[PDB]
């Protein structure tokens, strides 16, 4: 008379969607952060080399 | 640079999973109340005595011991989340301060290497009494003494 198992299955499905996409997005944003810091290190090295030559 | 990305990838997962536990709490408290006030309705096998002595046990035990203990556990989870967020926020400041400390010293060493290379090229005129090489050496002496005063 009270459908509790379908309620639990719906809650677990709508939670599993969000868990999956948080786990998928966090690693990719953390990789973009590393790339953006390595680019700044290469930029600093190149501009400092040209400045020291000039 | 790798740890400075792993730290952000941990922080975002933390801030999402805290909310997905805070919703699980409210979805589970209602399940406890459903099971308690549904099992307590089987006190109709006795008279009116057997009904009140079941609803009194249910609405005493569940509403006085099981719900505030879960609220205290949720409060402990909140305090843990705040502490770990402050730890991540401090680690970012440490990494950024270390990187700035290294790049400032790279620039300060380049300011010496420029004058050293200039004096090395001024030597190649094969004229030791050239006033320009004398002025370059007098500039390098002041630069080296001002570097040694800093360390």
């Amino acid at each position: 008379v009270i459908p509790w198992q379908t309620f639990d299955e719906t809650i677990k499905e709508l939670s599993r969607f969000k868990q999956e996409y948080s786990q998928a997005a966090s690693v990719l944003v953390g990789d973009i952060k590393t790339l953006l810091m390595d680019s700044q290190d290469k930029y600093f090295e190149a501009t400092q080399t040209v400045y020291e030559w000039c | 640079n790798n740890a400075s990305g792993k730290l952000l990838a941990l922080d975002s997962q933390l801030t999402n999973d805290f909310s997905e536990k805070s919703s699980y709490f409210q979805s589970q408290v209602d399940k406890i109340r459903k099971e308690a006030y549904a099992g307590a309705a089987a006190g109709v096998v006795a008279g009116p005595f057997g009904l009140i002595i079941s609803y009194s046990i249910a609405a005493g035990v569940v509403e006085g011991k099981l719900i505030p203990e879960l609220k205290n556990k949720l409060k402990s989870v909140q305090n843990f989340f705040t502490t770990l967020s402050n730890t991540v926020k401090q680690a970012n400041k440490d990494i950024d301060a270390a990187k700035l400390k290294l790049t400032t010293e790279i620039v300060a060493i380049g300011e010496i290497k420029t004058e050293t290379e200039t004096t090395r090229f001024y030597v190649d005129y094969d004229d030791l009494m050239l006033s320009l090489l004398k002025e370059a050496a007098k500039k390098m002496i002041n630069t080296c003494n001002e570097y040694q005063k800093r360390h």
